[PDB]
RNA sequence: AUUUGACCUCAAAUCAGGUAGGACUACGCGCUGAACUCAAUAAGCGCAGGAAAAGAAAAUAACCAUGAUUCCCUCAGUAACGGUGAAGCGGGAAAAGCUCAAAUUUGAAAUCUGGCAACAUUUCUUUUGUUGUCCGAGUUGUAAUUUCAAGAAGCUGCUUUGAGUGUAGACGAUCGGUCUAAGUUCCUUGGAACAGGACGUCAGAGAGGGUGAGAACCCCGUCUUUGGUCGAUUGGAUAUGCCAUAUAAAGCGCUUUCGAAGAGUCGAGUUGUUUGCAGCUCUAAAUGGGUGGUCAUCUAAAGCUAAAUAUUGGCGAGAGACCGAUAGCGAACAAGUAGAGUGAUCGAAAGAUGAAAAGAACUUUGAAAAGAGAGUUAAAUAGUACGUGAAAUUGCUGAAAGGGAAGCAUUGGAAAUCAG
RNA sequence: UUUCAAUGGCCCGUCUACACGGACCAAGGAGUCUAGCAUCUAUGCGAGUGUUUGGGUGAUGAAAACCCAUCCGCGAA
RNA sequence: GUUUGGGUAUAGGGGCGAAAGACUAAUCGAACCAUCUAGUAGCUGGUUC
RNA sequence: GCAGAUCUUGGUGGAAGUAGCAAAUAUUCAAAUGAGAACUUUGAAGACUGAAGUGGGGAAAGGUUCCAUGUGAACAGCAGUUGGACAUGGGUUAGUCGAUCCUAAGAGAUAGGGAAGCUCCGUAUGAAAAUCGAAAGGG
RNA sequence: AAAACUUUCAGCAACGGAUCUCUUGGCUCUCGCAUCGAUGAAGAACGCAGCGAAAUGCGAUACGUAAUGUGAAUUGCAGAAGAAUCAUCGAAUCUUUGAACGCACAUUGCGCCUUUGGGACCAAAGGCAUGCCUGUUUGAGUGUCAU
């Protein structure tokens, strides 16, 4: 069993007009939602910051904006995560 | 060149589409040009052949003849004019062939779908 | 050959009269092909052959027609006049009852809906 | 001294397979709901499969596929 | 690539020994014009090939960027000396300068004829006949196998805007065009042949 | 044998017809390779089986 | 006595309306499973789709903590086990969250299938519904609210609101309809110009194919085209009209409040399979239980869910530093065909006349087949047993040699031939 | 070129003299692709080095080419 | 000087056999068919200017 | 990139006009057809199978070989004017003959019970009630 | 010591089908799409044309009809003459079978129900499989009850 690569352009291509049918379809807002800033869980990496899944409940209420709307204007939510 | 995929370039397909294009796609195949006077008058650089139309070869060992078409024999792109055949070994008849390409329609056989034909191709009656 | 338009604007029984006579039609002709005709005998027993075939085609629009007329505006009809698209499509859920959503889920599409919005660059 | 016969012509497959005896076709299975078959018998799958007859309903639902299933009569 | 079952979707074993012939394996049955003989072997009638060619050679390999861009930086300083050119055969004999710069108005073209003109005024159209006169048919399987013609190559047309000029100069035989920002190896050596004739705009001259 | 099945003898009358010479006209038409018979069996050779 | 009516259980019907089978299987999920780690492979069995499966932690971690699933690079050939062989983190592709059971609507079963009658609507007289009425289901629990991220009940004063129905333009897309620039000008060769030379043209079109030889300009196409013109559909928004009924519902901050959470299931012992799973003995708990080294993190034993992902099958296409008729699929061809076997099955060979049959009129000899004259053609050194037509082998002619070998080498004569 | 005269000349391959293959001819026919490791050579950069897992551009064919980015691999103990 | 036609049953380290280690579709070193399989090679024979 | 692999496929040789041709006693004369007669047809003569046939019929099996007309490309280890070969046609008529009906040995649906399952047992069986099987048997 | 024979050389003619050129085929890669069936599938059988055996198509409406588009053919002959072996395809027909469904099928075997037609019999049309689900009807039960 071999796993050969001769679609790789062509994966690539594909993948960048789903994007651009992404945006066509969604125009009006950004192809990418708003991720919160996060810190890796790790001694190797904890000194850098990444993007996270999305924001706490905490964080949302702190902001003002309820977790019902935040979804609907276009902001994730982590209920999992907690800021300690 | 082509820019364009849903096209071929292939001769392989090219061939295949061409020797099996069903009668009503012969019809376009089997084309010819128009003369000056007739390419002046209607504002049309080809046509397509059909029977009972007056025509003249151009090419080929009957360089000059000219007569009427009196069938478009399309299974083999190929036309049949009168008077233009040949002597058999015991002397009987048989209509020399000529391709579509290589004559030239000096009058046309005018009935109304061939009017619209013409108007419909950017010309003028 | 017969008209096919000029066919529907017949009558039933005028139809079925045609068929008659042009079923005895074929058969004289049948029996010139065995017993020796000539070429427009053979070439016409194509030719009524296929205009039997347009009587019998028109008479049996014109039954389907009467039939869907009869079963028009009705909850259960005829398999032949039912739709045969494919046998999962008529398994499947219509868009209707794909589309029904419980009173939880109104509301929550009623209050928050997918807003529409921008960024200013 | 060869003068009897084991198969037969099957009902369901038309081949001389169908045995008499056992009243089950070597070819088919039949009358086995199930049409017999084998995967290690690749050739012998490619021999009876679908594209060996005439199709006759999978070329008309193509046809009608490639329309989306419409109905009715045009203008 | 062959098929992966080519020449194993037969039926043959070996005979095996002591029978005053080969011991390869001979396809059964009988009856038929294939029984008896041999299968499953390079040596053998409609037997599969000695290591069947596969779909996972080699077929790309991988080039340091430093070492693609050192290529492409000497390519072009290839096209730009007049002696290389006359020995890749670009017929520059009457060429003014080399490299040879044009205006911006070129980038603005719409016609071939306007592009056809340019390319005499300059008296490049040498190069141009040289590449259309050389059309041949191939020689070989290549006119089999969707490689029909065969010609020479002309100059490369190097702009910095595309506003016309690549539809103006496409059809005339030996034309290449390219952006200035993508130029090609395979475009500004082809063959492994350094020195092509170069015609530089200005904005793509002055973004060098 | 004189008591074969009606299915016996319709599979007979249509091996019948197969075995048939080929009519000279579907020849003389243009790109018809037809020109003789591949499947012309006879009694005495191979059983229909 | 016994007759009448309920409920429960179970039947029967060619009762009314529906549904399952079988086929394909490349990819997907399970059961089962060898032999020469082989291999959770091949075979066998069951079941789907356009993807399947997995999926919103009874998850990792020991960090400043990460945060559904899937896929890719890396971790890494590391940990681990005795050659097998991960995973966390990190970088990307894609992103979307949720639904039940467990609590009384008790001032009101508010719920739902079916029958009947209208009203409609349609990819559609073929589709999908609405209302009214009847019967039935259902209190052994159908609706609304709640799913732990919470949530309910009070309290509060701010904010929000349709599961609708026509008209018009624009914006896309599917299907097919239809539109396209320029030599066939002159001379030579030729059967044929599509070759060579001269004089010209078009090119957003010099890709490809056909035509009597190498055709951009003879024809089809090609560029224009991510478009003009036809029609029929629609998908979503904009403008505009009409219905709706909010005496309501929902979000947010507080509690003087309570916070229900899945059982022969977890778990333990034992046997079996590659921690995970299964058989059997036994059998739980409610700040309890699971996982990791008192702490940290999750909340199982109920369920749904696009996307990135796979795709030797099927349907369309576009290609190729592939093969060029003993090759390439077994099959370029009347190929799974002819044919072989009781059967499961096995399974070939075989492409090319010519531009056009113009497929050799007619005469002669011959029983005929044919031959010889002719005739068609540029060609019969193209006559179907047909492109070109090699070798082995054979016949004829010419030259030469030869007493149980023949072949070969060196030198030269003789004959033939070529050369400076 | 054929041939004659003189001289010489055992039938080739395989296998350890023998033996095994060889009637003749045409076509096909046998150290290939790939993963790792090692030596050497060449090219680029150099305490650095590696674009092609990925993203952007590429219209004239777009599976090519060009550009961009953090991990990470090896090395620097 | 019991044999036999047809129907049916018994199927693979099985069946069948007055037992020969015999028969089981011209095959019984172990029926036939197709896959695993391109199985295993210390061995033999070839391996091209 | 081939001289070999008891190589593969195809083609062709020397042996070689050589070995050899089938059992089943046996043919001869005349005439006709015909280009052509040891082999076709008729007559005459001589023989053979000798009712356990070289006879007349059927079952299994074959499938148009049946019959007429025509041909002599290919097949009939010679030949052929003949053929069972080739080409064109024609030909099988049932209330009473068979199948069909019944059942034997046997196979097996169903109700139930197992199996992870394709499916096995069960068919008179703990049910709210078969069928197939004989062109030699019965008719 | 000439012929014949054998062998060698060369020309020609045979045998054979190599080589060269071609190629509506194959192979490989990539892209796009999701569409079988009790409303009868895949498959099998038997038929259908003026002259057809195979291939293809189709089903007693049979090398097909309806509808839409094209616009003057098909072709080997004959033949007549909105044509055509045209394309598209939403309307139909679709024989015997096959999961195959009245019972069987090595059988053109054997039935039953409803209606109609013909001059008891025959013919024609429509039906009769299994399991399961929802409902309807009738029941069965010294099962539990109320009068
Ligand atoms: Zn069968």
């Amino acid at each position: 069993y071999v796993k050969t690569w001769f679609n790789q352009p062509g994966r690539k291509l594909r993948r960048r007009q789903a994007r651009q049918t992404k945006a066509a379809k969604i125009a009006p807002r950004p192809v990418e939602a708003i991720r919160p800033a996060v810190k890796p869980p790790t001694i190797r990496y904890n000194m850098k910051v990444r993007a996270g899944r999305g924001f706490t409940l905490e964080e949302l209420k702190a902001a003002g904006v309820s977790r019902r709307v935040a979804s609907t204007i276009g902001i994730p939510v982590d209920h999992r995560r907690r800021n300690r | 060149m082509k820019f364009s995929r849903d096209v071929t370039s292939s001769r392989r397909k090219q061939r295949k589409a061409h020797f099996g294009a069903p009668s009503s796609v012969r019809r376009v195949l089997m084309s010819a040009p128009l003369s000056k006077e007739l390419r002046e008058q209607y504002k049309i650089r080809s046509l397509p052949v059909r029977r009972d139309d007056q025509i003249t070869v151009i090419r080929g060992s009957n360089k000059g003849r000219e007569g009427k078409i009196t069938s478009v024999y399309r299974k083999k792109f190929l036309l049949l004019i009168e008077r233009v055949t040949r002597e058999k070994a015991n002397g009987a008849s048989a209509p020399v062939g000529i391709d579509a390409s290589k004559v030239v329609i000096t009058k046309l056989h005018l009935d109304k779908d061939r009017k619209d034909l013409i108007v419909r191709k950017g010309g003028k009656v | 050959a017969l008209k096919t338009f000029e066919l529907r604007k017949q009558s039933q029984e005028n139809l079925a009269e045609q068929l008659q006579e042009l079923r005895q039609e074929l058969a004289s002709l049948r029996v010139q092909k065995i017993a020796g005709g000539s070429g427009s005998k053979l070439s016409k027993i194509k030719t009524t052959r296929k205009d039997i075939a347009r009587i019998l085609t028109v008479i049996n629009e014109s039954n389907r027609l009467a039939a869907r007329e009869a079963y028009k505006n009705k909850k259960y009809i005829p398999l032949d006049l039912r739709q045969k698209k494919t046998r999962a499509i008529r398994r499947a859920l219509t868009p209707y009852e794909q589309s029904r959503k419980t009173l939880k889920q109104i509301k929550k599409e009623r209050y928050f809906p997918l807003r529409k919005y921008a960024l200013k660059a | 001294m060869r003068h009897n016969k084991s198969h037969t012509i099957c009902r369901r497959c038309g081949k001389r397979s169908f045995h008499i005896q056992k009243s089950t076709c070597a070819c088919c299975g039949y009358p086995a709901a199930k049409t017999r078959s084998y995967n290690w018998g690749a050739k012998a799958k490619r021999r009876r499969t679908t594209g060996t007859g005439r199709m006759s309903y999978l070329k008309k639902v193509h046809r009608s596929f490639k329309n989306g299933f419409r109905s009715g009569k045009p203008a | 690539a062959v098929s992966e079952k080519a020449g194993h979707q037969t039926s043959a074993e070996s005979w095996g020994t002591g029978r005053a012939l080969a011991r390869i394996p001979r396809v059964g049955g009988g009856g038929t014009h294939r029984s008896g003989q041999a299968a499953f072997g390079n040596m053998c009638r409609s037997g599969r090939m000695f290591a069947p060619t596969k779909t996972w050679r080699k077929w790309h390999v991988k080039v340091n960027q430093n070492e693609k861009r050192y290529a492409i930086a000497s390519a072009v300083a290839a096209s730009g000396v007049p002696s290389l050119l006359l020995a890749r055969g670009h017929r520059i004999e009457e060429i003014p300068e080399v490299p040879l710069v044009v205006d911006d108005a070129v980038q603005s073209f719409q016609k071939t004829k306007e592009a056809v003109a340019l390319l005499k005024e300059i008296k490049a159209y040498r190069d141009v006949i040289k590449v259309a006169n050389s059309r041949k048919l191939r020689a070989g399987k290549g006119k089999l196998r969707n490689r029909r013609h065969v010609q020479r190559r002309g100059p490369l047309v190097v702009f910095n805007e595309d506003t016309g000029i690549v539809k103006a100069f496409r059809n005339i035989p030996g034309v290449e065009i390219v952006n200035v920002r993508r130029l090609n190896l395979l475009q500004l050596a082809p063959g492994g042949h350094l020195g092509r004739f170069v015609i530089w705009t200005k904005s793509a001259f002055g973004l060098l | 044998p004189s008591h074969k099945s009606f299915r016996t003898k319709q599979k007979l009358a249509k091996a019948a017809r197969q075995n048939r010479p080929i009519p000279q006209w579907i020849r003389l038409r243009t790109g018809n390779t037809v020109h003789y018979n591949m499947k012309r069996r006879h009694w005495r050779r191979t059983k229909l089986n």
